[PDB]
RNA sequence: CUCUUAUCUUUAAUCAGUGAAAUUGACCUUUCAGUGAAGAGGCUGAAAUAUAAUAAUAAGACGAGAAGACCCUAUGGAGCUUA
RNA sequence: CCUCAUUGGAUCAGGACAUCCCAAUGGUGUAGAAGCUAUUAAUGGUUCGUUUGCAACGAUUAAAGUCCUACGUGAUCUGAGUUCAGACCGGAGCAAUCCAGGUCGGUUUCUAUCUAUUUACGAUUUCUCCCAGUACGAAAGGACAAGAGAAAUAGAGCCACCUUACAAAUAAGCGCUCUCAACUUAAUUUAUGAAUAAAAUCUAAAUAAAAUAUAUACGUACACCCUCUAACCUAGAGAAGGUUA
């Protein structure tokens, strides 16, 4: 069953590529014709990842936390998360599902009402009420544009949203969002941060699906789910994939899933008279699978921060 | 080698001390023509190897001793306990 | 190629004075059947150590003391002797 | 021995010599003192 | 001849090895200033998600004659402060170890068989 | 790729036959420092220096070519759209 | 009231010294060991990767210097960009079109006429051993010079073995061998001794020495005037050169 994920020896999880440098330029050129600035995340990890420069470099406008994704996790807690929220100076978080378009009605007018406390100087005679989205990626960044584009203008999609990480690459032009009170938001690539903290944040932070899987291997990473699934006690990994009983052994449960999957490779191992080509299970394919399946919902709502936000 | 030897001691301090003192006594007596040996194992904290011309020397201590066990290896040549365990593979395909 | 060079500080391992031949240690510049020019060493360190060897040159006519076939150097293993067990 | 554009006495001890093209002060008592130009 | 991104076979009984993985060691780094890895050469692995030393006991290429060619590349795991990880070591090791210059007591001692 | 290697064919090279092309102010057509417009085989001052081929390299002759690029000009055009 | 657009790499590197390592020294709040600061010196060297479009890291090293040569170098090669013919989103405009906003796609060729150039050298660095776990130091810890041995790289060669080829008598490296002397100085340190009554003072006073990197004084290599029908050659593009009971 395990007791503690081994961290010994593991390295950090790096991946600040060159558009996240330029990118990060642009947007402090931006600041000029920026109300307010909305952080999006991944409610699945309320406590991680959060690139601190946002704060930071972006300070200087006001700030407003809409945590995504919150079908596929678990929010018995909310209460709570606010509570501690609260202590850490974000007085406003707002919790939205941009697939179903859940809650996202009221971000606008807290956005509204937030800016009427807030000074606008060299924009107070502005009536187009821009506003500036960031975050870290897939945590819907690009979708939260779709999503309030089509909930009070009913237009359409108009950022390009994809799966994995990377889509949106430069800070593009304003995407009108609604008329009556004509508000426009700036898209921006996806920032994690020069250095995460932890190695156990940064492992997280590759579950949710912000970072490249394969910048961690998938293998590293499979072990975590079990390790987590297993100690939140959702064990429906085990029905889903038909499996004979709990278990908290990746080499196992990878060798269940596949066969059930009919999935197998040829790979060379090394023994002691040569190398030797010998067919063999996916076990890199199972643990793909076994994360997509996790990202997809079907294995449950998780709060991979637990713990840590109770306290 | 000839003899192998296998002392154990009080304390890493201790360890450090002995080795000096052997090497020091071995430079002293003759083996003006037999070459000089070196100490190693002084980046390790816990089991330093002397390796003399025809005897070989290993000091440790007492955990790092039973650990590694290396009286029964040398004792029961082939029927160490600890090797025992190490079996033998082939490899064949997956149906 | 085909140009002049000069390998420094040969050792001589033997001499076969039946068919005056010199065993030099390592290779030497040129095919075989290739004329060689061989002097003394002019290294620094065996700057004065032509005192032993015949000074002027070695005289067969001479007949002092008659030379073994085969001459060799102590560190040498010479073939027909026992077989080197390192006791 | 600092190599400065003045040179400059900076105790009783020090005393002055023009050695090797060049003005130094010496002082036995501290070696702090030596400058050379 | 090991290099470089090589793939190894740990000859150990430690768990860091023994335990069945799907990906085999890779070497990372060759700790010398010939970037060639022979014999008796300590090599940083990556195995899995963890850096480790090890050092090579054998190896497919050819070397000076009277010496033993081996099938497969052999590499032990060494701990940080140069004990050996593993406890056992039931694969022949060659001879040459012992007069090589550097810390191979230890090692030799672990192993049983010498060719 | 580490880190290249060997062989064969093509081409190359030598012999025989046939025989183009862009290009070309004149040339008895050197190196260094200076001067100069980013600039010198040719100017200033030092220096070097029997004469002609054959086969190689491409630093230079701001090397040679094409209807290439870039900005600006014309009381020069043309296509397209309109309110 | 707003604004905004040549440079990487590969190959081969020439040079400056304002020195990153290696070498010789002054000072210290330098006990030893680690360091700090300055002088002197251009000697050879100054790694491999990951994400990257500029940085961001990993593992090493004695060190991973800073610059100049029209990104040093495209008639040596290559990726961007400038930047277009097609096409999409976002934002403009009544439209055609447009944006120094995104993105995907997307043809520069050259036979070298001239200059210039294409046939030797006398080695750098690192680790281990010893001195010696000593000198020093309360302990912790822990040297220098002197001396011996290993490698790495570079340069020059070679084929007995090994390996890979020609399913040839050969060529290669993944194999093997060899690599050294310093007359001449700079910072700096001594000895003798005047200007200057010293039992002072290293001296752009007359003098005597020691002391980096450099280098060519000093060596090695070369050295012969050379028949040629032709054949042969471990010599070669041709010519040249070697060999011929
Ligand atoms: N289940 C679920 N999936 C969501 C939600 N919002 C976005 N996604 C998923 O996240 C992906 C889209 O991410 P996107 O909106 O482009 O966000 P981004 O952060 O702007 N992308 P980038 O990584 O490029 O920075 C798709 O796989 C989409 O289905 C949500 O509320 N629920
Ligand atoms: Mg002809
Ligand atoms: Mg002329
Ligand atoms: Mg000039
Ligand atoms: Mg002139
Ligand atoms: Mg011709
Ligand atoms: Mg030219
Ligand atoms: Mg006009
Ligand atoms: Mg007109
Ligand atoms: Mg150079
Ligand atoms: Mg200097
Ligand atoms: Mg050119
Ligand atoms: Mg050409
Ligand atoms: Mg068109
Ligand atoms: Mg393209
Ligand atoms: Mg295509
Ligand atoms: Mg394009
Ligand atoms: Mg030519
Ligand atoms: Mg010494
Ligand atoms: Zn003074």
């Amino acid at each position: 069953w395990r007791e503690c994920f081994p961290l010994q020896g593991h390295d950090v999880a790096r991946w600040f590529p060159g558009h996240m440098a330029k990118g990060l330029k642009k947007m402090q050129s931006s600041l000029k014709s920026v109300d307010c600035v909305i952080e999006v995340h991944d409610a699945r990890i309320p406590f991680s990842g959060r690139n601190p420069l946002f704060q930071e470099l972006l300070g200087l406008k006001p700030h407003l936390l809409v945590l995504n994704k919150m079908d596929l996790a678990d929010l018995t807690e909310q209460q709570k998360i606010v509570q501690r929220l609260e202590e850490k100076g974000l007085s406003n978080v707002l919790f939205t599902n941009c697939v179903k378009d859940e809650n996202i009605k009221q971000i606008v007018p807290k956005v509204m009402e937030l800016i009427r406390c807030s000074y606008r100087y060299h924009r107070a005679e502005t009536p187009e009420y821009c506003i500036m989205v960031v975050g870290v990626p897939n945590v819907g960044k690009s979708s939260l544009i779709n999503s309030l584009r089509r909930q009070h203008l009913r237009t359409g999609k108009a950022a390009r949203v994809g799966g994995e990480p990377g889509i949106t690459r430069a800070v593009t032009s304003r995407i009108q969002v609604c008329e009556r009170p004509l508000v426009f938001l700036l898209d921006t690539p996806g920032v994690l941060a020069p250095r995460i903290e932890s190695v156990e944040t940064g492992l997280k932070l590759a579950l949710c699906g912000t970072v490249l899987d394969h910048l961690v291997g998938e293998e590293t990473m499979a072990d975590y789910l079990l390790y987590t699934l297993n100690r939140h006690g959702l064990f429906g990994y085990v029905q889903h994939y038909a499996l004979a009983s709990a278990c908290d052994q990746i080499e196992w449960v990878l060798k269940n899933v596949a066969i059930k999957l009919r999935k197998t490779r040829k790979v060379k191992v090394l023994t002691g008279t040569g190398n030797v080509n010998v067919i063999q299970p996916d076990y890199a394919m199972a643990a793909r699978d076994f994360l997509r399946t996790f990202r997809s919902g079907l294995l449950g709502q998780v709060m991979l921060d637990r713990d840590i936000i109770p306290a | 080698t000839d003899y192998f030897v296998i002392g154990s001691g009080t304390s890493t301090r201790h360890l450090h001390a002995m080795v000096h003192y052997l090497v020091k006594m071995y430079k002293h007596l003759k083996c003006r023509s037999d070459p000089y040996v070196k100490i190693e194992g002084k980046d390790a904290d816990d089991w330093l190897c002397v390796d003399f011309g025809s005897m070989v020397i290993h000091l440790m201590l007492p955990e790092t001793r039973e650990t590694y066990e290396l009286e029964k290896l040398w004792t029961l040549r082939s029927f160490d306990d600890q090797l025992a365990q190490i079996a033998a593979e082939t490899l064949p395909e997956d149906f | 190629g085909n140009q002049n060079r000069t390998v420094y500080g040969l050792k001589v391992w033997r001499v076969n004075t039946k068919h005056n031949i010199i065993y030099v240690n390592g290779s030497v510049p040129g095919h075989k059947n290739c004329l060689v020019k061989i002097k003394d060493s002019t290294l620094p360190a065996y700057k004065d150590s032509c005192k032993n060897l015949p000074f002027p040159t070695y005289f067969p006519d001479g007949d002092e003391e008659e030379l073994p076939e085969d001459l060799f150097d102590e560190s040498v293993w010479q073939p027909s002797e026992p077989s080197i067990t390192f006791a | 021995f600092k190599t400065k554009g003045v040179i400059k006495k900076r105790c009783k001890d020090c005393y002055k010599v023009k050695r090797r093209g060049r003005w130094f002060i010496l002082c036995k008592t501290n070696p702090k003192h030596k400058q050379r130009q | 001849a090991v290099q470089k991104m090589t793939r190894v076979r740990v000859v150990d009984n430690s768990a860091l090895g023994s335990t069945p993985y799907h990906r085999p060691p890779r070497c990372i780094h060759v700790y010398n200033k010939s970037g060639v890895g022979k014999v008796g050469d300590q090599i940083l692995l990556a195995i899995r998600g963890q850096k480790k030393k090890a050092l090579i006991v054998g190896h497919r290429m050819p070397g000076s004659r009277m010496t033993p060619k081996f099938d497969s590349n052999n590499v032990v795991l060494i701990e940080d402060n140069g004990n050996p990880v593993g406890t056992r070591i039931k694969i022949p090791i060659p001879t040459s170890l012992r007069r090589r210059e550097g810390e191979y007591s230890k090692v030799l001692a672990i192993a049983q068989n010498f060719v």
